RNA sequence: GGGAGACUGGAAUUCCUGGUGUAGCGGUGGAAUGCGCAGAUAUCAGGAGGAACACCGGUGGCGAAGGCGGGUCUCUGGGCAGUAACUGACGCUGAGGAGCGAAAGCGUGGGGAGCGAACAGGAUUAGAUACCCUGGUAGUCCACGCCGUAAACGGUGGGUACUAGGUGUGGGUUUCCUUCCUUGGGAUCCGUGCCGUAGCUAACGCAUUAAGUACCCCGCCUGGGGAGUACGGCCGCAAGGCUAAAACUCAAAGGAAUUGACGGGGGCCCGCACAAGCGGCGGAGCAUGUGGAUUAAUUCGAUGCAACGCGAAGAACCUUAC
């Protein structure tokens, strides 16, 4: 296959960070993951790991024949950034950044809080 | 005020509604 | 340095070649506290020098300072339990003092077994880009660049 | 502190309709803006806030773009 | 956002169906149970269902208290201000009594996405019937009825009159600058905060929204435990609620503030404390000292920092105490 424009989604939570390189249309043609690089347990919500899984699916989704993307990041902030840097160093350009993070409208009950 | 005393009430409430859950059907048996 | 910065010393003028270069690089070569080997070293490098490219050794001698001066540097701070490596500018004399450093460091690692000609052939190399220390020098620029992910922080 | 710029004489009536007024007090992201922004009284913002409340239910403004 | 009824809107969580798509996902101080490789997580499109209503949104409004905010319509209660046309003391409180009364809980019938007592594993630990993690039933939701308790708190019963002010804010009438826009300023009534006199208090503190100065009516108090417990009685399907003692026992139990000490409480300032550098120890052999083990003894003391080239600035006999 042959998508010159595609898609990141990069989803940072406080215990993994996950991106995947879409089509435009939602079709994923390469996803990485911080612990399909080599990470466990707590090590793969260090920014380190970001760095490393933002490359490796920049890397795959660039065999296909991608040139440009579209960034849409989303969560709570541990590799954001790092990703987006990898991303546009492995060669890709970053056409637009846009954070799409789901907000209830006070809708359902969040567990209990820890302590 | 201190909460000792609170603290004193509570643990009477506490040991009498124990003791009160302990002879539950006994009760049920004498007063019925 | 708690409560402020500390004095600077005073340099020494050379009196053979009348830079101060040639005394920093004899006090930094300096080991074990013997001075007059550290100069008839130094200046056995810098005659080999002399007879060996063919032009004057404080012209060459400040072009591989140049061809090793960094301009970028990378410093460690923690928080939160994560250490993160903050790419800062470099000061003139960190600069030459890091060159300098750097210089008679991998001055050491040689197999030619004897240190005048080992500064002098570094010195060359230095000056044609050959060395190992300028190797380390655009190592710690491509990690200046590189590492460019961590500045926001400005500490 | 500013003033309520429909306790004015010239401030024009509030309504659903009218959603240019409506987006005027309404941020980029669609959210409508606290009442130390605008200055407006009490009675006006609760008006603004019904308003845009209506506005968006009949799909003339988007619930938070 | 005072209350009741009906209709209805969008974001998000979950599940189901179908594409792309691979081997990890989840969780933590760190992990393991757990979920996937039979196609998980992730990203698109469609559908079902329930609960709560981001922004506006605050020491801001309303209600006697409990309490009340997605929108619209229908029905309905209270308050304030101005005019002062009307009645003409019709006022205040209120023993018993009656009504309303968070959450949990109980009965009958629905509903059940998320959360989550009890219950199962995993981890921590000497042990963990807990805190942390993964699942998870009643319950939370609706209709109609029970119960009648909360740190139901302003720990401050209701009504009335008087006693310096300063400064925010919510609702309404008026005069002076008048531009006639503006918190322009002033005056007056009704709320709601902060600061402050006189006065009050054991002190902290209250202070025109009194805990000040006075009058009327109600409820309650008389050392701490035993005990809001027993017996009797009333109410309730049950849980239990309300009224409510005695023998015995102690010589105190308490309230506020003061000086130290302590904290697995904060904030500043120093020090080769870190950082920026130079040289080392931990690897080898050897000298001492110590722990441990042997024998006749391997004399005795020192034992985190602050013992371990320490008493010992001198063990062949002596030293030497074995």
């Amino acid at each position: 296959k042959n998508v010159p424009h595609g898609a990141a989604h990069i989803k940072s939570t406080f215990n993994n960070t996950i991106v995947s390189i879409t089509d435009p249309q939602g079709n994923v043609i390469a996803w990485a993951s911080s612990g399909h690089v080599g990470f466990k347990g707590s090590r793969k919500s260090t920014p380190f790991a970001a760095q490393l899984a933002a490359e490796n699916a920049a890397r795959k989704a660039q065999e296909h024949g991608v040139k440009k993307v579209d960034v849409f990041v989303k969560g709570p902030g541990s590799g954001r950034e790092t990703a987006i840097r990898s991303l546009q160093a492995a060669g890709l350009e970053v056409g637009t950044i846009s954070d799409v993070t789901p907000q209830p409208h006070n809708g359902c009950r969040p567990p209990k809080r820890r302590r | 005020g201190s909460v000792i005393k609170k603290r004193r009430k509570r643990m009477s409430k506490k040991k009498h509604r124990k003791l009160l859950r302990r002879t539950r059907v006994q009760r049920r048996k004498l007063g019925k | 340095p708690r409560k402020g910065p500390a004095p600077k010393r005073p340099l020494v003028n050379d009196p053979v070649y009348g830079s101060q270069l040639v005394t920093q690089l004899v006090n930094k070569v300096l080991l074990e506290g013997k001075k007059s080997l550290a100069e008839r070293i130094v200046y056995g490098a810098l005659e080999q020098a002399r007879e060996k490219t063919g032009t004057d050794p404080v012209v060459t001698l400040k072009r591989a300072l140049d061809n090793v001066k960094p301009a970028l540097e990378v410093r460690s701070r923690r928080v939160g339990g994560a250490t993160y490596q903050v790419p800062v500018e470099v000061r003139p004399d960190r600069s030459t003092t890091l060159a300098l450093r750097w210089l008679v460091n991998f001055s050491r690692q040689r197999r030619e077994k004897t240190m005048v000609e080992r500064l002098a052939n570094e010195i060359l190399d230095a000056s044609n880009g050959l060395g190992a220390s300028v190797k380390r020098r655009e190592d710690t620029h491509k990690m200046a660049e590189a590492n460019r992910a961590f500045a926001h922080y400005r500490w | 502190t500013r003033k309520c710029v429909f306790c004015s004489k010239k401030g024009q009536t509030i309504d659903y309709k009218d959603t240019a007024l409506l987006r005027t007090y309404i941020s980029e992201r669609g959210k409508i803006r606290a009442r130390r922004v605008t200055g407006n009284c009490v009675q006006h913002q609760r008006d603004i806030a019904v308003a845009v409340k209506n506005a968006r239910e009949v799909a003339l403004l988007p619930f938070g773009s």
